[PDB]
């Protein structure tokens, strides 16, 4: 429905695929295209309202399947394939240097990065030890001494004690037929032995494994995982270097940029006490990738993005070098 | 209304098949849709009103009756017979046995009449073969 | 292309869109603070004769703030051609 | 050497043609191939009564390529128990395509009926359209099913794919309905699309991989955690998968079900 495929068959097959669900509407593909084949719809409208249209439109009569748009996209939304292989696996094509990884030996499966990730790209699992391995003790009920008062069963905090209650009959003239302690549930608190009115109860007092996974298609290299991690197990490198500039007086706090930002850089801080004033639009550039979506979305141009470097090895092709340099400002 | 159609026996449908499938008592026992009173209230119908049942496989008109054997919420019951077999799932899943029970159907009130046994069978358009 | 479109026949003239719009708020301190403009000003839209009326469509950035502010869908962002 | 079978109008009473295979065509002239017997209901007929025949004969089945140049939607058992060579069907097939085959390759360009590759021992079956129920299954009553070979369906398949599977591999590129891998003992089933319900029901061993969504699953499975960038019998599957062991309704069950994390959060406990 909303995805677009531009394809051309022949001696060499070339196929450009656009995935609408991955697009952040940053506008970089439209800016880089040397033949202006792409038209990107308004950023705020595509994010904040219901639209039947795709986020971008690719003109088949202008596109030459060069792959510059696929290379620059920071969101993995555009992929150019040549004879079935993606340009990210072909060294002839300039590639942006970026990464995100978790060191499995250092990670303690705390799940803070999973919660913090703005793109839900992380999966953190953990196998907790069984409860019985985190307590030590012995417990035994003398069933001959037990009068089935039910006080231990009621007071047990984990429901480890079970009594087989019954209504007496002339054939079975008893209020219960058995009492048992589930030793896998018992936490050896000692409550049951202390409440028993006939002293029928005697009671006396594994590392965390897991998996860590970063989805490379959803990850945008924001660095939230690296910063939030308490043991420094996560490492991230970004595609671009730059600066954000906000004019607090021009901003009218419409919240468009806050909603648009795919890296959760921007926020509206709440005052801690009555009468306190806060910064109208708060940024933390440690999480910024300099995509430009915020600036593009702002109707009053109160927020601007400067891009100082695009991290690659030296670009050999003059056409590609000129296109990448046009995105610096 | 979207509902789940269950089908099967009633003692009354049993008495009717053994008395005669050509009698009025067979139409009264098997050309019916049993429903909980709450569903009849949702649809705006009373016992004796007709209902048009439409599935992906066919359509039929049957008479609404209050269920004496309570149904789970959202389920209806048509007794086994040619009225039920206009709308249940024919496919056998390579077992030989059709899906006679628990089929999604659309039910609405109708002023159309229930078809008697010979009239219902005319929908198939039998052509003489000798 | 996507642009601002009014449906005055559905409009209550409530003014939520006029006030919510960051372009209007930047151009008019009265609008920023919830009032209709009294000082002469050039803004995107105003409530006139009881309904929303688009005056300067070229100033719209198609952000969608006005759209979220209207519960009766009387101001929209849609394909104009 | 190519032998071309051009179908005449297919009959309403289906044909059963287990003799359409390189093993029977080997060493026969074009005129002898036209006299090959097939069933048309309760009558024995000649292959030539329902197909035009042309091409070049060959003495060994490994050098024979049978091309059915048309739709054979009402022809059953094509390629049954073949050991070598190739069959290409430029259209649909009915039930039992490649049933019990030991080697060679069958390509169906259209759809296939139920029991495609039933009791397969070796070779390859490739269906470019959809398949029916019982892809790579066993026969009624038998506890020993498919023991080898690869079956690939590019479209969708229905119920009980790999029923009582005891080796080999089944790949469904589309969706399946219910009970894939029912009573599976060994082998590998990969479903690239979705499953409605009961994957691995009563399985004792083998592996099932679901890349799409399982709408419903089974309480007899134990959740083992997540595994990433898995490899099963040489097949590399990138990404994260919820891992389950079962079906523990069966004594000594060691079967594994992998389900893609992205669309199966509701299946994990
Ligand atoms: S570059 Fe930005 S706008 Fe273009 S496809 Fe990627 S995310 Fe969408
Ligand atoms: S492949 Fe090249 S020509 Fe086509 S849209 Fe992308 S940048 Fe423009
Ligand atoms: S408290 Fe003592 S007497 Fe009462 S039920 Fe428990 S064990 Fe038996
Ligand atoms: S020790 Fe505490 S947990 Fe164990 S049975 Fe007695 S009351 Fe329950
Ligand atoms: S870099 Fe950002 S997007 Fe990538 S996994 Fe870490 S938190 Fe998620
Ligand atoms: S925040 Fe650090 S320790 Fe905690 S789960 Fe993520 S990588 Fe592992
Ligand atoms: S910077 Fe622009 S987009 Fe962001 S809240 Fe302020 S006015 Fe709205
Ligand atoms: S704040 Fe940074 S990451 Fe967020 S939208 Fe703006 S440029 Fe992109
Ligand atoms: S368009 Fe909607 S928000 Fe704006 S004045 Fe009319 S009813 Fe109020
Ligand atoms: S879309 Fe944004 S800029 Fe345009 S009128 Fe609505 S609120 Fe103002
Ligand atoms: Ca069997
Ligand atoms: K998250
Ligand atoms: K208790
Ligand atoms: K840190
Ligand atoms: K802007
Ligand atoms: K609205």
């Amino acid at each position: 429905g909303k995805n677009i495929t531009v394809e051309r068959t022949g001696e060499e097959n070339r196929r450009l695929i656009f995935q609408d669900c991955l697009c952040a509407v940053c506008g970089l593909c439209g800016e880089i295209c040397p033949v202006s084949a792409i038209e990107v719809n308004p950023t705020g409208a595509m994010v904040r309202t219901e639209q039947e249209k795709s986020k971008i439109a690719i003109d088949e009569n202008k596109c030459v399947l060069c792959g510059m748009c696929s290379s620059i996209c920071p969101f993995q939304a555009l992929d150019l394939q040549i004879d079935g292989t993606s340009i990210k696996e072909l060294a002839e094509y300039p590639k942006i240097i970026k990464s995100a990884e978790i060191d499995d030996e250092t990670c303690i499966q705390c799940k803070a990065c999973e919660t913090a990730c703005p793109q839900d790209a992380i999966t953190i699992t953990r196998e907790l030890p069984e409860r019985k391995d985190l307590v030590t003790g012995e417990i035994e009920i003398d069933k001959d001494t037990c009068i089935y008062c039910g006080m231990c069963e009621e007071m047990c905090p984990v429901d480890a004690i079970e009594i087989d209650h019954q209504t007496p009959s002339s054939a079975s003239p008893v209020v219960a037929t058995d009492i048992r302690v589930d030793e896998d549930k018992c936490v050896h608190c000692g409550i049951c032995k202390r409440i028993c009115p006939v002293d029928a109860i005697m009671q006396v007092c594994p590392e965390v494994t897991g998996t860590s996974y970063i989805d490379p298609e959803l990850c945008v290299n924001c660095g939230w995982c690296q910063e939030i991690c308490p043991v420094d197990a996560a490492t991230v490198t970004k595609p671009f270097e730059g600066e954000l500039i906000i004019d607090q007086d021009t901003c009218q706090a419409c919240e468009t940029c806050v909603m648009v930002c795919p890296c959760n850089v921007l926020s509206f801080p709440k005052p801690e006490k009555p009468g306190e004033k806060t910064t109208k639009l708060h940024k933390d550039e440690r999480f910024c990738i300099y995509c430009g979506a915020c600036e593009r979305s702002c109707p009053v141009t109160a927020i601007t993005v400067k891009r100082n470097r695009i991290n690659t090895t030296p670009i050999r092709s003059k056409a590609w070098k000129n296109a990448f340099d046009s995105l610096l400002k | 209304m979207r509902v789940i159609l269950n089908t099967g026996r009633t003692i009354w449908q049993g008495q009717a098949i053994e008395s005669g499938k050509d009698l009025k008592m067979y139409v009264d026992a098997a050309a019916i849709i049993q429903m909980n009173p709450e569903m009849m209230k949702q649809l705006g119908i009373a016992e004796g009103d007709n209902v048009k049942v439409i599935s992906e496989y066919g359509d039929v008109v049957v008479k609404a009756v209050e269920a004496k054997e309570p149904l789970p919420e959202g389920m209806v019951y048509i007794p086994m017979g040619p009225w039920a077999n206009r709308v249940i799932r024919p496919y056998t899943d390579s077992t030989a046995t059709p899906s006679f029970k628990n089929i999604p159907v659309e039910i609405i009130p109708t002023d159309e009449e229930v078809l008697d046994m010979p009239t219902l069978m005319k929908v198939y358009g039998k052509v003489g073969q000798i | 292309a996507i642009g601002l479109k009014a449906y005055p026949e559905l409009c209550h003239g409530c003014g939520n869109c006029v006030i919510a719009c960051p372009v209007n708020a930047l151009r008019s301190p009265e609008v920023a603070g919830g009032k209709g403009p009294t000082d002469d000003v050039e803004i995107i839209m105003i409530v006139e004769d009881g309904v929303v009326n688009i005056k300067n469509p070229d100033l719209c950035g198609k952000c969608g703030t006005c759209v979220e502010s209207c519960p009766v869908d009387a101001i929209r962002l849609e394909e104009l051609e | 050497s190519e032998i071309i079978l051009t179908p005449k109008e297919q009959p309403e009473v289906p044909l059963e043609a287990p003799n359409i295979k390189p093993d029977v065509f080997a060493g026969k002239s074009i005129e002898e191939i036209k006299n090959i017997q097939i069933m048309h209901g309760n009558e024995v007929v000649k292959l030539g009564d329902f197909f035009e025949v042309s091409g070049e004969p060959a003495d060994a089945p490994e050098d024979i390529k049978i091309i059915i140049d048309g739709d054979v939607y009402n022809t059953k058992r094509i390629g049954q128990e073949m050991t070598a060579g190739e069959i290409i069907v430029r259209g649909n097939v009915n039930m039992y395509v490649g049933a019990g085959m030991k080697g060679g390759k069958i390509t169906v360009e259209g759809n296939a009926g139920s029991w495609a590759g039933q009791d397969m021992r070796g070779g390859e079956i490739e269906i470019l359209g959809d398949a029916g129920d019982y892809v790579g299954s066993s026969y009624r009553g038998d506890w020993r099913g498919m023991s080898g070979g690869t079956i690939t369906v590019h479209g969708n398949a229905d119920n009980e794919i790999g029923e009582y599977m005891n080796g080999g591999k089944i790949i469904i590129k589309g969706d399946v309905n219910i009970m894939p891998g029912i009573h599976m003992n060994n082998g590998l089933i990969i479903i690239e699309g979705n499953v409605v319900a009961r994957a691995g029901g009563e399985m004792a061993g083998g592996t099932i991989v679901v890349k799409g969504m399982m709408q419903e699953f089974l309480a007899g499975f134990k959740y083992l955690g997540v595994e990433k960038d898995i490899e099963v019998d040489g097949e590399e599957l990138p990404g994260a998968f919820y891992k389950f062991e079962g079906d523990h309704a069966i004594k000594g069950a060691k079967g594994i079900v992998y389900a893609a994390v992205g669309c199966n959060g509701h299946i994990a406990p």
